RNA sequence: AGGGGAUCGAAGAUGAUCAGAUACCGUCGUAGUCUUAACCAUAAACUAUGCCGACUAGGGAUCGGGUGGUGUUUUUUUAAUGACCCACUCGGCACCUUACGAGAAAUCAAAGUCUUUGGGUUCUGGGGGGAGUAUGGUCGCAAGGCUGAAACUUAAAGGAAUUG
RNA sequence: AUGUUU
């Protein structure tokens, strides 16, 4: 995959671990 | 070349070198005895002045400071020492 | 060099290798001391003292001339200011820059001019506190740097 | 220069940057960190006792063929599950 | 380079260029010897009779031979207002 | 097209290179001693080789063409020379005796040599 | 590696250039890199010039000329063939053809 | 150490002004010729012909020392010193290279070529570069006819002469033959205009 | 025979030139293996390595055999020839002919004291091929050759009996390494060193002091 | 800025000796650059060298023989043992036989042979052969 | 958060192609694009070349300043500046040739003055992935920025160049 | 203008 996308990707699992992670408490 | 005499160069290459860049550093600056319109002295102006110089005694401008030397008021008379 | 600035610059004056006055030269060593002392007096810097000195009179340099430099002179005859003739005028020239900031506040060039100047000024005075020119709690304040040149 | 300090004074900056650059090296960083003891079932040893747990064929990556017929054994020593090849022509009909 | 009791173990004492002072090696086929006839009574160029001048090949390449050379004639004779120390 | 290859072209050269005081500019009495002075395989070939000589030598008497060299050459470079003869080498002539030179070719020659006329103007 | 000594455009102690639209595709391209060609053309190309002398009722009108400086970006220059790929040394070789 | 007979004479000073080889190249010059008396306006350089006969002294007596006068090569690709040199290596002993050199001719020991010289004089070191390369691969002394904006690598030996002039040209190594032969023996007084005129070695477009 | 051109070759073949230290005194382009031959009769050649360079051609696999071969006689001398041909034998015989003509000489000295007979190297050396460096450091008596095996061959044939050597960069490329380490080995005559600083007088080369020997009569 | 005028007096002789000139012009030429200079001259890898007196630092020019390999200097000044002397000989001269290792110690600026007869050490200052 | 919002235009809606095409192409079109006051601090933020200092080739252009000329041209009334030419010089953007030299090579006047290894100094890297991830800290309104592993996995990945 | 895998 493109660096970019891949970036993109990981970006977009590190903002939906960031949601479930603030869910929690 | 490889081989010179790097302490007695010719004097047109210390001539055509920078002030700073010759054998030994020096200015390349003098100074003029300029004619006064009046007498009791010969103004000495340096050749790259800064300032609009007048004589000693009066208000007449000898000079005009430029980017190097400068001007002399387009009359006048100078003896290089 | 250019502390701060990119440029290789290389102007500046090439003195001439003798020590002593030029033959040219008829004026006394008191005469120019005194023209030197009536110049301080009314209020040149000895930068402008020897610039005038050179242009309108025949004194080459005050140092090989008179055997002592201009400062100096102005220090044994009471003369010298309260800072340095440098110090002074790059504290007048930080004065200028931050008086312009107020009025502009969008000049990022000049707020990082003035931050250039004032690093210059620090520097300056930690040399001049060192050598103790200055006294040694003597602090550059922005809030009150107009009043110390003004 | 050469990019590192030279001055007769500088040793401590030039120690301080051999110690920072040496975590860039597998092995040191490794026995620095105690990563054998943690991790890495045999806990730091040459050898570990086990008890054999299943019989498995596992198959060779490519291009090779001939499933290698290895073990998974727990260890005495932690209970960790590893896998154990077992180097003979047969000698799987040797453990059990 | 000789051993003790001073007898020579070097084989070939190698030439040094002329200009630069440099040693002439065997693989220095950019180097030249050049043989300057010296002439009797008038000319008649006496064979046999040169002023040897080595050049390296290094001073060849950077094409100062001809001032090298120049300067060595001159300095040897053979010249008379061709090369000047001050330039 | 007739072009001729090499077989043919540097077979004639070579005949020249060695037979220049034999054949004649004529094709006829070129082919007839190919026979005797070169062992020629066929006489397509044979004629091939003879007509380019024919054609070589025709215009060889009118400027030598590049590489023929059949030690005549060198003797005739030898016989053809000087081109203008009996007139001047381009000295003390030409001019008012003189060499017409600027200043500066002036003080060149007066460096040294303060014997020549010089025109400097 | 890289393929050009300075760089595929011609920008050396500038750092920025404004961009210009390719006047093919009008895709953006530094006004450095793109590929300028100044088209001045006769209004009447070159069959219809006896025709408009004829029709004209001016004698020796002298017929204006079209200019235009065209912009390209790289694809479509070595599209419409303004430029052309060229040999490794080929490409040392600013002068004009 | 030269006798007195072998400085420049007022003749052969007044025929190398005559041939202009004197005219030297324009106010571009490599900075490896002080061969150069001042400059005049319009661009030449007058090039000092005292250095230049000199120089040619030097270079005559370097080819007069060569046992073999066969092992002498003069080199001119140039048309304008074609005939020089033909006339050079038809007076003296040496071989001469007219036109094409057939690069290998030092290396490359394939007939048809493959002399060996002691030293090789070229015409012009620009347009005869190949030669001077192949003597700087095989530790060949080269003469060269320079100019003033002409190669000095692997020239140990320049005459400052105007090599765009066929008159200088064709001069020049008209001198170089006289010297040459002077030195060896075939003139017998160095005293002589040597008749034969320099017009001989002169190229000739009709 | 030999029928021989070049002729610093007929000299050689003449008898005129007996050593090839005249040669090597005045850098005496060498052309025909036969001089080489001729002055240094005991000199044994090693082939070093055979390799198969292959060019891709329309299903490719030109598949030439290249050949590195070391040539000398164990006092002072030595040369490198690496060659490629359609075979491996031809490719052994020309690398052998232009090891022979690369043959140059080696400055062998004293680690320490004067105590004759050289052992070692006069001054370090160091030679660079592609991206290989070898330094050559002199050693004392019974050291050896400090070297990998390659480097160590080279060097015995040679003659050095005591040297070390240190190594930079990719050896494993054997060309690289050999080339690098006979490009220090010929540095050892081209270090000045004090004790040759004293002038010599230039001698007359032999193509002057035999010159009736390039003619066809 | 400049931070040693010895280094770069000997990198202006290394430039010059390996391009073949038989003299360079070094700035500013301290007395450290001097004493160097002539433990050069005293051992015959340069000739004669001429002090250029401006009011200002001064300038050198040197005459070289073509005799001198590599001139340089060791910075840092690193304190150096007599038994350490050894060890600086072996890492920086091509022999044991020639090449000299100099060093600035309280007897003065001398090369390593004269250090180790006249039994004095000091810091090492550059190398020369 | 205000103002402004012509054009183009992430999104979205649509027409056509395609096997599918909520892609390329076409028509609209929101945010945006513009500005003020505050954030954000990231780019192939590139010359993928830290900064200061010295030295080591040649050359012609060009920008700015200066110096000189039997200089050409412009008028004020001697001259002067203005513009231009020639030469030199300092500083700058670069360029061409050659490289003693350097490099793996492409290429490099620096990427040279390095096994003949040391002018001063700051930062960064230690096979490829995992991974700029997890975690902690910290900054931000947010998007995210800075700092940053490990387990585990792998014999190559990669650079330049050659021939097909 | 487009034409999917090995
Ligand atoms: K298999
Ligand atoms: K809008
Ligand atoms: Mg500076
Ligand atoms: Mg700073
Ligand atoms: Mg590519
Ligand atoms: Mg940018
Ligand atoms: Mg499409
Ligand atoms: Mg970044
Ligand atoms: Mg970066
Ligand atoms: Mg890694
Ligand atoms: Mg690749
Ligand atoms: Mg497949
Ligand atoms: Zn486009």
């Amino acid at each position: 995959m493109r660096a970019k996308w891949r970036k993109k990707r990981t970006r977009r699992l590190k903002r939906k671990r960031r949601k479930v992670r603030a869910r929690s408490k | 070349v490889l081989v010179q005499d790097l302490l007695h160069p010719t004097a047109a290459s210390e001539a055509r070198k920078h002030k700073l860049k010759t054998l030994v550093q020096g200015p390349r600056s003098y100074f003029l005895d300029v004619k006064c319109p009046g007498c009791l002295n010969i103004t000495t102006v340096f050749s790259h002045a800064q300032t609009a110089v007048t004589c000693e005694s009066c208000s007449t401008i000898l000079c005009t400071p430029t980017g190097g030397k400068a001007k002399l008021s387009e009359g006048t008379s100078f003896r290089r020492k | 060099g250019r502390m701060h600035s990119a440029g290789k610059g290389i102007s500046s004056s090439a003195i001439p290798y003798s020590r002593n006055a030029p033959a040219w030269f008829k004026l006394s060593s008191e005469s120019v001391i005194e023209q030197i002392v009536k110049y301080a007096r009314k209020g040149l810097t000895p930068s402008q003292i020897g610039v005038l000195l050179r242009d309108a009179h025949g004194v080459t340099q005050a140092r090989v001339i008179t055997g002592n430099k201009i400062m100096r002179i102005l220090k044994s005859n009471g003369l010298a200011p309260e800072i340095p003739e440098d110090l002074y005028y790059l504290i007048k020239k930080a004065v200028s820059v931050r008086k312009h900031l107020e009025r502009n506040r969008k000049d990022k060039d000049a707020k990082f001019r003035l931050i250039l100047i004032e690093s210059r000024i620090h520097r300056l005075a930690r040399y001049y506190r060192t050598v103790a020119v200055l006294p040694p709690n003597w602090k550059y304040e922005s809030a009150t740097a107009s009043a110390l040149v003004n | 220069g050469k990019g590192k300090p030279r001055g007769l004074n500088s040793a401590r900056k030039l120690r301080v940057h051999r110690r920072n650059n040496r975590w860039a090296e597998n092995n040191y960083k490794k026995r620095l960190l105690g990563t054998a003891f943690k991790s890495s079932p045999f806990g730091g040893s040459s050898h570990a006792k086990g008890i054999v747990l299943e019989k498995l064929g596992i198959e060779s990556k490519q291009p090779n063929s001939a499933i290698r017929k290895c073990v998974r054994v727990q260890l005495i020593k932690n209970g960790k599950k590893v896998t154990a090849f077992v180097p003979n022509d047969g000698c799987l009909n040797f453990v059990d | 380079m000789e051993n003790d009791k001073g007898q020579l173990v070097e084989l070939y004492v190698p030439r040094k260029c002329s200009a630069t002072n440099r040693i002439i090696k065997a693989d220095d086929h950019a180097s030249v010897q050049i043989n300057v006839a010296k002439v009797d009574e008038e000319g008649r160029a006496i064979p046999g009779e040169y002023v040897t001048y080595a050049l390296s090949g290094y001073v060849r390449s950077r094409g100062e031979s001809d001032d090298s050379l120049n300067r060595l004639a001159q300095n040897d004779g053979l010249l008379k207002n061709v090369w000047s120390y001050s330039r | 097209g007739r072009v001729r290859t090499k077989t043919v072209k540097r077979a004639s050269k070579a005949l020249i290179e060695r037979y220049y005081p034999k054949l004649t500019l004529d094709f006829q009495t070129n082919k007839r001693l190919c026979d005797e002075i070169a062992t020629i395989q066929s006489k397509r070939l044979r004629n091939k080789i003879a007509g380019y000589t024919t054609h070589l030598m025709k215009r060889i008497q009118k400027g030598p063409v590049r590489g023929i060299s059949f030690k005549l050459q060198e003797e005739e470079r030898e016989r053809k020379d000087q081109y203008v003869p009996e007139v001047s080498a381009l000295d003390l002539s030409r001019s008012n005796g003189v060499l017409n030179v600027d200043n500066q070719t002036s003080d060149l020659v007066k460096s040294l040599g303060l014997k020549l006329p010089l025109s400097v103007i | 590696p890289k393929k050009r000594a300075s760089n595929g455009r011609n920008k050396k102690g500038r750092g920025h250039v404004k961009p210009v639209r390719c006047v093919n595709c009008s895709k953006s391209i530094p006004k450095d890199k793109a590929i300028k060609r100044m088209a001045i053309r006769n209004i009447v190309e070159a069959a219809a010039v006896r025709d408009l002398s004829e029709a004209s009722v001016y004698p020796e009108y002298a017929l204006p000329k079209t200019y235009n400086k065209l912009h390209y970006c790289v694809s479509c220059a070595i599209h419409a063939r303004i430029v052309r790929v060229r040999s490794r040394e080929d490409r040392k070789n600013r002068a004009p053809p | 150490s030269l006798p007195a007979t072998f400085d420049l004479t007022p003749e052969d000073a007044q025929l190398l002004l005559a041939a202009n080889t004197h005219l030297g190249a324009r106010n571009v010059q490599v900075h490896q010729e002080p061969y150069v008396f001042n400059a005049r306006p319009d661009g030449v350089h007058v090039i000092n012909v005292g250095k230049t006969w000199e120089k040619l002294v030097l270079a005559a007596r370097i080819i007069a020392a060569i046992p073999n006068p066969e092992d002498v090569v003069a080199i001119s690709s140039r048309t304008f010193g074609q005939r020089a040199v033909l006339k050079f290596a038809a007076h003296t002993g040496a071989t001469p290279i007219a036109g094409r050199f057939t690069p290998g001719s030092f290396t490359n020991y394939i007939t048809r070529s493959f002399k060996e010289p002691r030293l090789v004089i070229v015409t012009d070191p620009r347009s005869d570069a190949q030669a001077i390369k192949e003597a700087s691969y095989v530790n060949i002394p080269v003469i060269a006819l320079t100019d003033l904006d002409s190669p000095s690598e692997f020239v140990d030996v320049a005459i400052p002469c105007n090599n765009r002039g066929k008159h200088s040209i064709g001069l020049i190594w008209y001198l170089l033959a006289r010297e040459v032969l002077r030195l060896r023996g075939a003139l017998v007084d160095r005293t002589q205009p040597w008749s034969i005129m320099p017009d001989l070695y002169f190229y000739r477009d009709p | 025979g030999w029928v021989p051109v070049t002729k610093l070759g007929r000299l050689v073949k003449a008898g005129k030139i007996t050593t090839i230290e005249e040669i090597f005194l005045h850098s005496l382009p060498v052309k025909e293996f036969q001089i080489i031959d001729t002055l240094l009769p005991g000199l044994q050649d090693e082939v070093m390595n055979i390799k198969p360079v292959q060019k891709q051609t329309r299903a490719g696999q030109r598949t030439r055999f290249k050949a590195v071969v070391v040539v000398g006689d164990s006092n002072g001398h030595v040369g490198l020839g690496i060659k490629t041909a359609k075979e491996v034998a031809g490719a052994i015989r020309a690398g052998i002919i232009i090891a022979k003509l690369s043959v140059i000489p080696i400055r062998r000295g004293y680690w320490g004291t004067n105590l004759g007979q050289p052992h070692s190297l006069a001054t370090k050396t160091t030679g660079k091929c592609g991206s290989v460096t070898v330094r050559l450091i002199p050693a004392p008596r019974g050291s050896g050759i400090v070297a990998s095996p390659a480097v160590k061959k080279l060097l015995q044939l040679a003659g050095v009996e005591d040297v070390y050597t240190q190594s930079n960069g990719k050896t494993r490329t054997l060309e690289n390494t050999l080339k690098a380490a006979f490009v220090a080995i010929g540095n050892t005559y081209g270090f000045l060193t004090p004790n040759l600083w004293a002038e010599q007088p230039l001698p007359v080369s032999p193509l002057d002091i035999y010159s009736d020997e390039a003619s066809a009569q | 800025t400049r931070s040693s005028v010895l280094a770069d007096a000997l990198n202006a002789i290394n430039n010059a000796e390996k391009t073949g000139k038989r003299q360079v012009l070094i700035r500013p030429s301290s007395k450290v650059i001097i004493k160097f200079l002539q433990v050069m001259q005293k051992h015959g890898y340069i000739g004669e060298f001429e002090y250029i007196d401006d009011h200002r630092s001064g300038k050198i020019v040197v005459q070289l023989n073509g005799r001198l390999n590599k001139c340089g200097v060791i910075s840092p000044r690193f304190n150096v043992k007599i038994g350490d002397i050894e060890k600086w000989t072996a890492n920086l001269l091509p022999a044991r036989q020639f090449g000299y290792v100099i060093l600035t110690t309280s007897a003065g600026i001398m090369d390593h042979e004269e250090a180790r007869r006249k039994h004095v050490s000091g810091k090492i200052l550059g190398f020369v052969y």
